[PDB]
């Protein structure tokens, strides 16, 4: 296997070195008349490339006929095939494009003098030697990290910087055009007596120079509106990424923190992206141009200038990961300031009555203390990656002097291209400055985005919603040993066996002391959270198997301390539905709620703009606007949490009309946590629900007989 | 209720007192407000 392949390689490189060597050159000049040696060198390499292409294959046949031994031999022989390409094509390509530069100044010694190159040991031994690494790196690169992630996000916007690259490079060859059109400045300015060349290099420089203009102008417009769209479709995506999480997601992560990561996080990459981008981009471009010109001018300086470029890369290869870390801490402590500013500012009326205001401005110091003490590493790691650039072009640029000194005084590079070549080698050197100091920003821009990516990759720990939307949903909720403990203490279980059933037209009071679970009970109804064990169905299905807002237009809750959004009253009352209800349906909500008296007075009405806080409605109205919100929906469940503790006579009123008058009672069951009895003796059911359990049941003349927890909560007062 | 949460005094209340019930909070509040010995207390809504 290995041996016969290996074998098979040193045949085919004697005989290449024997016959192909001389009795090629010989066939050819005897075939082909001397007027082309051109076509001599053409013909000699392509038969060449073929034999040995022949060659290659017949190996290749032979060792699949094997297949005992290891892959890696075959692995090494499938880079024959271009390793022969390279040495039959490398003469005939270049004698082409000599040719085909100038057709006065030959550089000859390769399409003429055909024999005496491809027989020329010396001419064969280079032949193999370029061949060797061109072949090498076409297989390596054919047989073929956070920024990854970063870059991603220009997806879909690959078919306008296309255009923005297209236009640069037009831009880029409209400003070398000049040069070559119109020369070098003194050859028409100077002379005395320009007039059909003053005048004509004047107009074509300028029309050159209007045109570049113009289109950098068309570039740059293209360019920002799609970083625009960009910026905005990535803000897009983080905030319903956060959205998406679970309930828990928002008592780890703060309200204050998680805005400044959407907000801001979002805002300062797309800024560094653009920018980055922009400036990598056009001089890439700028510096492929400037390669053109030092190849041009001497190919060896120019390969020897790109074999050193690793070099200068390498020490931000190390310090990316330093600079990653350094970003993550200040964006961190900015989002801890964010948050200390949210939740002070948040209350105000709190921070006064207390005379704390001071406190709060020494939290925000802090913050704002661990943020200077990174800004000062920044700063200093700025000016230490200043002085490492500088150094390293400085190094590359006397590096390549004193190699073509060497050369020079060698006979090897003439004086006038070796100028020509350094001349343009110093803008190119300061074009990789350039990118080597747009290194650290790129990393610094991962460090930057890596909390914001964490939250779009991040998998919500609750269950997806389901596709049930039933036409008619009776109402029917089973409570059957459902147990839960809230995700960040679950050793502690709030709710232990918890077996009960709500039946439409029928009301259940859930009443106990505080900390009982009432309220996680309420939220376990509303599908906020998973029972840890048990399960609770609605109409037969657990909550998870229907759709999320058919599920919460089917049961809806009016909370402890509801919460009210800063809009219109109307918009307060009809919040979350599709279809946006007419007047007369909020009105009707409203009424049944009772919150038509004070809304009615109200200067401008419905149209009242609410505090953020809600502080304009006084405690009891903003229950009174939860409840009508809660109404609107017509829901087959509805969960009312100490909903009438701030209710006056007249809300109280309507709302035990609401429940056991109304003739829609019929078509809901609902769950009246609660501790006013008054509600609570008319109820169809009572569930005492004490530590977590509930310690009895049933109506309320059959809890009073008992005289048990029920007796002694009504009687305490009387006590 | 404080000595049976994880840490007692020293137990992250949560943003806005999120992980408390409605009745520790307003039990804290008594607390905080009684800390001070003042002179003049003004109870709104304190037992609601
Ligand atoms: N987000 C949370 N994380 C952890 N524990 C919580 C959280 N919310 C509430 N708890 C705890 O769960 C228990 C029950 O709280 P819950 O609000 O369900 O009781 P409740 O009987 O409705 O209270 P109240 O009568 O004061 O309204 C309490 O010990 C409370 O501190
Ligand atoms: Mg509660």
């Amino acid at each position: 296997g290995a041996s016969l392949a290996w074998l098979g390689t040193v045949l085919l490189l004697l005989a290449d070195w024997v016959l192909l060597r001389t009795a090629l050159p010989r066939i050819f000049s005897l075939l082909v008349p001397t007027a082309l040696p051109l076509l001599r060198v053409w013909a000699v390499g392509l038969s060449r490339w073929a034999v040995l292409w022949l060659g290659a294959c017949g190996v290749l046949r032979a060792t699949v006929g094997s297949k005992s031994e290891n892959a890696g031999a075959q692995g090494w022989l499938a880079a024959l095939k271009p390793l022969a390409a390279a040495l039959g094509l490398a003469l005939p390509g270049l004698a082409l494009f000599r040719e085909l530069i100038s057709w006065g100044a030959p550089g000859s010694a390769d399409s003429t003098r055909l024999l005496h190159w491809g027989s020329h040991p010396t001419a064969f031994v280079v032949s193999y030697a370029a061949a060797l690494p061109a072949a090498a790196l076409w297989h390596k690169l054919g047989s073929l990290n956070p920024v990854r992630r970063l870059l991603g996000c220009l997806g879909s916007e690959t078919r306008r910087l296309s255009l923005f690259l297209v236009l640069v490079v037009l831009s880029s060859l409209g400003e070398m055009a000049i040069p070559f059109f119109t020369g070098r400045l003194t050859d028409w300015i100077l002379q005395d007596g320009s007039a059909d060349t003053f005048t004509r290099n004047l107009t074509l420089m300028s029309i050159l120079t209007i045109a570049s203009a113009v289109l950098e102008f068309v570039g740059d417009g293209i360019y920002n509106n799609t970083m625009g769209h960009v910026h905005s479709h990535l803000q897009g995506e983080v905030f319903g990424a956060v959205l998406r999480q679970e309930t828990e997601f928002f008592q780890q992560n703060q309200t204050g923190n998680i805005m400044s990561r959407v907000t801001e996080d979002t805002s300062t990459l797309s800024d560094s992206l653009s920018e980055n981008l922009s400036l990598f981009l056009w001089y890439l471009v700028r510096g492929l141009c400037l390669l053109g010109i030092m190849l041009w001018g001497s190919v060896s300086l120019t390969m020897v200038t790109l074999i050193t470029l690793p070099l200068l890369f390498l020490l931000p290869k190390k310090v990316g990961k330093w600079y990653q870390l350094l970003e993550v801490q200040v964006r961190e402590s900015l989002a801890k300031s964010s948050q200390v500013a949210i939740e002070a500012l948040s209350a105000m009326p709190t921070v006064r009555s207390f005379a704390n205001e001071e406190g709060e401005a020494q939290k925000f110091r802090e913050k704002l203390q661990e943020i200077k003490t990174l800004n000062q590493k920044e700063a200093v790691a700025y000016a230490v990656n200043s002085w490492t650039t500088s150094i390293s072009c400085m190094l590359l640029k006397v590096g390549i002097l004193y190699i073509g000194g060497q050369l020079v005084t060698s006979g090897a590079v003439s004086s006038g291209n070796l100028v020509t070549f350094v001349l343009y080698q110093m803008q190119f050197t300061q074009a990789v400055e350039v990118l080597l100091s747009i290194y650290p920003r790129v990393q610094k821009a991962v460090g930057s985005s890596e909390k914001i990516f964490e939250y779009l990759d991040r998998t919500p720990r609750c269950p997806p919603s389901g596709l049930l939307t039933p036409l008619h949903l009776e109402g029917l909720v089973q409570f059957q040993d459902v147990s839960f403990a809230y995700p960040n203490r679950p050793d502690v279980l709030v709710l232990q066996g918890l077996t009960f059933t709500l039946r439409p037209g029928e009301v259940t009071a859930l009443v106990g002391p505080n900390g009982s679970g009432k309220s996680t009970v309420a939220a376990l109804l509303q599908n906020l959270y998973q029972p840890t064990g048990g399960q609770l169905l609605l109409d037969g299905k657990p909550l998870p198997q229907y759709e999320h807002r058919y599920l919460h237009r089917q049961v809806a809750a009016v909370g402890q301390e509801p919460q009210v959004f800063g809009r219109s009253l109307q918009e307060n009352i009809a919040y979350g539905l599709t279809q946006k209800p007419t007047m007369e349906e909020i009105t009707a909500a409203a009424v049944k709620s009772g919150a038509h008296s004070f809304i009615s007075g109200l200067p401008q009405g419905y149209d009242t703009e609410v505090d953020e806080a809600g502080s304009q409605l006084s405690g009891g109205q903003r229950q009174a606007v939860a409840l009508a919100r809660a109404l609107i929906r017509k829901p087959c469940v509805l969960i009312l949490d100490d909903a009438t503790s701030a209710l006056d006579a007249n809300s109280q009123l309507q709302v035990e009309q609401l429940l056991y008058e109304s003739p829609e009672r019929y078509s809901r069951s609902v769950l009246l946590i609660t501790q006013h009895l008054s509600l609570v003796e008319q109820a169809d059911h009572i569930l005492f629900l004490e530590g977590g359990a509930i310690r009895e049941g049933g109506t309320h003349q059959q809890l009073m007989e008992k005289k048990g927890c029920y007796w002694a909560m009504v009687q305490a007062p009387a006590d | 209720f404080i000595q049976e949460m994880e840490h007692g005094i020293y137990t992250d209340v949560g943003e806005k007192g999120s992980q408390l019930a409605a009745g520790q909070k307003q039990r804290l509040a008594i607390a905080r407000a009684l800390v001070r010995d003042p002179r003049v207390l003004i109870l709104d809504e304190a037992t609601s």
